[PDB]
């Protein structure tokens, strides 16, 4: 492998495009610091899942190359964030549904293995020069089929963070995943984020404008949850149809908004599955 | 007379000192066999350690943490190398530095709550330099395959770098529980080989282990 640029950074990782020395397959090399801390846990832990997920819509890794330790993933041009920038302005419609399909597929996989991604968001959403979509960056998934004791972890931004995963939930299942897609599908049919929190107090707050405060009717899990407040000013839940239209060029269906709605219900329980997903009324015509 | 504990079918709702002596149990079991029956690995220890399995395990656990599946999979981890890393075998000299190892592999490979190798060579009496290049050497052998699965060391086993020969040697779908029935099955084999009082590390504790036939 001969490196050709940089392409992206961290705290854990600098990332590089290089080229195969046989066939002239473009590779994404990612140089993993290699310490204190020994082999990168995040690295032990994505390396180790990477194996385990082989699919045409999450990016795969060739190899590990080892006084440092470099991981070969797919090489992929941009990102779902970064290919909507290049328009300014929401996607249409038909390319919405299509990308849509192409990350439940992936993760209805992860689901199906009991992995969870645990930080989807559009820049983990990479994207070819063909149009195909694929889940990356498993540093901090778990294969949840290993019953451990579940701690979260310090993310850069929140706002594709599920309500109660956001009020200290350490009983998650697969269903964090599916609030993200949520996110991420307002986020292409309007141009703008969702929730675009600051911190882990306005995050809830911006959800519960829209979403409603909890109903502790319909969802008595969420008494049990460390950050909940029984004495929140309780919500009405806003109509999703009068928050995105407006800022969306195409008329919105009603097929469109039960999907939508199915994502993003505040009771985990309530939330549509991603086998589910893919076998709604929406994603009829892929049949 | 002898007290007679029964455990639970799930390993977690299960005392993990119970876990430790058990699991230590079946590694001096592992011990004798493998000897009362030669290039050197970094699992080798220059002369056995004056301390026994057990006390050196309690200790690993009480000092990092060590979650219930991770003992579980400290125990497997020995199938896996001894099946993908041929000059290894567990035998009194390579238990404890392949412990170390594991213990602190299992947990930053699988679990969201973990240490430093610093952290973990200091409890386990190594330099941190010795347990890097100790959880280096492991992760080459194994090939990153640290994911106790039903098809795991299989995977491992053919992913290794194979030999050509002249004449060629020859999905989780609908797999119960995904594949994730391997801890459950070495934690009923423990029980059922060194759950007794007859295995040879009597000293530790003295306890009979029964588990519900179901």
């Amino acid at each position: 492998f001969k490196q050709l640029e940089k392409l992206g950074n961290g705290t854990y990782a600098t990332v590089y495009k290089g080229l195969n020395k046989t066939t002239g397959v473009y590779v994404a090399l990612k140089e993993v610091k290699l310490s204190e801390e020994g082999t990168p846990s995040t690295a032990i832990r994505e390396i180790s899942l990477m194996k385990e997920l082989k699919h045409e819509n999450i990016v795969r890794l060739y190899d590990v190359i080892h006084n440092k330790l470099t991981l070969v993933f797919e090489f992929m041009d941009n990102d779902l964030k970064k290919y909507m920038d290049s328009r300014t302005r929401g996607l249409e419609l038909n390319l919405v549904k299509y990308f849509q399909w192409q990350l439940l597929q992936g993760l209805a996989f992860c689901h199906e293995n009991k992995i969870l991604h645990r930080d989807l968001k559009p820049q983990n959403l990479l994207i070819n020069k063909r149009g195909q979509l694929k889940l990356g960056d498993f540093g901090l998934a778990r294969a949840f089929g290993i019953p451990v004791n579940t701690f979260s972890s310090e993310v850069v931004t929140l706002w594709y963070r599920a309500p109660d995963v956001l009020m200290g939930s350490r009983t998650y299942s697969t269903s964090i995943d599916i609030w993200s897609c949520g996110c991420i599908l307002a986020e292409m049919i309007t141009g703008k984020p969702l929730f675009p929190g600051t911190n882990d107090e306005e995050q809830l707050k911006l959800i519960f404008d829209i979403m409603g405060t909890p109903n502790e009717s319909l969802w008595p899990s969420v008494t049990k949850l460390p950050k909940y407040n029984p004495n929140i000013q309780q919500r009405p839940p806003r109509d999703l149809r009068q928050v995105l239209q407006p800022h969306t060029k195409e008329p919105l269906d009603g097929n469109l908004m039960d999907f939508l709605h199915g994502l993003l219900q505040l009771n985990p329980d309530m939330r549509l599955s991603a086998k589910q997903a893919l076998h709604h009324p929406w994603f009829a015509e892929y049949y | 007379g002898i007290p007679k504990v029964i455990l639970p079918a799930d390993f977690n709702k299960c005392s993990r000192t119970d876990l430790v002596v058990l699991i230590s149990r079946m590694l001096v079991s592992l011990i004798a066999i493998n000897e009362n029956s030669i290039t050197l690995t970094r699992y080798h220890s220059k002369i056995p350690p004056n301390i026994s399995i057990f006390n050196y395990f309690i200790r690993l656990t009480k000092f990092s943490s060590l979650e219930h599946c991770v003992l579980m999979t400290s125990l497997y981890y020995i199938d896996l190398l001894q099946t993908v890393y041929p000059d290894f075998t567990l035998n009194s000299l390579t238990a404890h530095r392949f412990l170390l190892t594991a213990t602190t592999v299992a947990t930053k490979g699988l679990c969201d709550s973990f240490s430093t190798n610093a952290h973990y060579a200091k409890v386990g009496g190594v330099r941190c330099h010795e347990l890097n290049i100790l959880e280096n050497d492991f992760l080459k052998r194994v090939n990153y395959r640290i994911i106790p699965r039903d098809h795991n060391i299989t995977l491992c086993s053919i992913e290794q770098k194979q030999k050509k020969f002249v004449i060629d040697k020859n999905s989780y779908v609908n797999r119960p529980k995904s594949g994730y029935n391997v801890l459950d099955k070495y934690y009923r084999r423990i029980v059922q080989l060194v759950g007794s009082f007859n295995a040879s590390p009597d000293k530790s504790r003295k306890v009979d282990y029964v588990l519900p036939p179901n």
